[PDB]
């Protein structure tokens, strides 16, 4: 694209390190950086890298980082430490800072836990029109609610008859938290899709709502009883009630 | 080196004129640059100035170096919703001298809200069956005037209002949304902590 980051996301348990890697696939500019972003979403220059073999070292407000320039087209980042989550930006250009300028990358996000047992995917809810709404505006109003997850890590999504639909959607934009204060609060999230009230009265239609959970890894200290809350889809479905 | 953008948030009708102000305190001649940051992806350039005078475009957005008032001011004639996005105004050396870095400014919040040509508030009740101990109230296709409050009631849960276009029929609503885990819930106190419109419809449920 010009520019591939991995991993995309990760959890990790405070006071852990992760490695990034980025890689960068046209040498017209073949000037490696990273940035941080924090969680008030400022953007902080970490290191700029140009040629193979030289590392650098930072310590910032919430993590400690090793950077290095492995090849022409490989950077690698270390982060250590690590109290507060960030994403991690990659960018490369054809100079400097500012001699031309810089293309960021997709971005590692990193979601820092104090705890392991607070952890829960998100229970799904839908509910089907009101006959009310339908009555005054013929349009029909399902709602998505996602409720009890921690971490914040979900996308949602609606599925209409086996296709993904983005028009007539709105989802929050973050999600909101349960227990309002409480550093380890549960989040609840909402979604709304319209459609016009004959495409609802018409019982061929289905209706999902899908939530993707980012959550526990392949392995981790899972030394609870309860079910390991593992990435997941959790979903929930209506039928169109002709009624 | 500094990079100010005096305004944390900035709130917009479609088709309202838009100006973010970037002043940088540099004791250099400073190369200057817009960045847009869309929601779920990383900062998009926008375009870069390293003279006085010179002017800088792209997607309706315009800016001019100004080195007297030591300014970048970002602007744009008409925005409309998917101008809803993070703007960072930043700084460097185009020198090849060196760091590397880009100074970044705390960046601005852009929230373009549609204009409802016809407004009908209602506040209806939903259900469920297949779990929720619940029921929702959706509180919709209000004006962009008003603002949905966080609820005094720690038990309810209430969101901010948020806008869904139907494309294909050129429609777009405001919604936000209430429920709660108990009793004493009903959709006529459901938004009590919000100015609500004096003509907001509360239809009641199933039949006789």
């Amino acid at each position: 694209t010009l520019l591939e980051q991995n991993p995309r996301w990760r959890l990790v348990p405070r006071g852990q390190a992760v490695n990034l890697r980025c890689i960068l696939k046209n040498s017209q500019y073949p000037w490696m950086s990273w940035y941080q972003q924090d969680l008030q979403k400022q953007l902080q220059w970490l290191f700029t890298l140009r040629s193979p073999g030289d590392k650098e070292v930072k310590s910032l407000p919430g993590a400690d980082y090793l950077a290095t320039r492995v090849t022409d087209t490989e950077l690698r980042l270390q982060v250590a430490n690590m109290s507060q989550g960030r994403t991690l930006y990659c960018t490369c250009s054809a100079g400097r800072g500012g001699y031309a300028e810089q293309f960021f990358g997709p971005g590692t996000r990193l979601t820092v836990l104090e705890d392991l047992k607070n952890v829960f995917p998100p229970e799904v809810a839908v509910f089907e029109p009101s006959e009310a709404e339908i009555s005054h505006t013929q349009k029909a109003t399902l709602v998505c609610l996602a409720t009890g997850f921690y971490p914040d890590h979900v996308e949602l999504s609606w599925w209409v008859n086996g296709k993904e639909v983005h028009s007539g959607v709105c989802t929050d934009p973050q999600p909101l938290k349960e227990q309002p204060a409480l550093n380890d609060s549960r989040y609840a999230l909402s979604s709304r899709l319209r459609v016009s009230a004959t495409f609802w009265q018409n019982p061929r239609n289905h209706f999902r709502c899908q939530v993707q959970f980012y959550g526990l890894s392949e392995n981790d200290e899972w030394t609870q009883d309860r079910a390991k809350p593992v990435t997941q889809i959790v979903s929930a479905e209506a039928w169109g009630r002709a009624d | 080196d500094s990079v100010t953008q005096t305004e944390g948030q900035v709130a917009l009708s479609e088709e309202d004129f838009l100006t973010i102000h970037c002043n940088y305190s540099a004791s250099g001649y400073p190369a200057l640059f817009w960045y847009v940051q869309y929601p779920g992806e990383g900062p998009q350039f926008l375009f870069r100035a390293s003279r006085d005078k010179e002017k800088g475009s792209s997607r309706g957005f315009e800016a001019t170096y100004n080195k007297e008032t030591t300014s970048f001011h970002l602007q744009k004639a008409s925005v409309q919703e998917s101008d809803s996005a993070v703007y960072y105004c930043a700084l460097g050396d185009p020198t090849g001298a060196n760091t590397g870095k880009l100074t970044f400014g705390h960046g601005t919040i852009l929230r373009v809200h549609p204009n409802i040509q016809n407004p009908d508030p209602a506040v209806y009740q939903l259900r469920d069956s297949k779990s929720s101990d619940k029921s929702v109230c959706l509180f919709t296709d209000f004006d962009s005037q008003t603002n949905v409050s966080q609820s005094k009631d720690s038990d309810v849960y209430i969101t901010d209002k948020c806008v869904l276009d139907m494309r294909s029929m050129d429609f777009k609503s405001n919604s936000a949304v209430a429920w709660s885990n108990k009793s004493d819930f009903a959709c006529a106190n459901a938004f009590n902590n919000s100015i609500i419109p004096e003509d907001t419809f509360f239809p009641s449920p199933e039949s006789s």
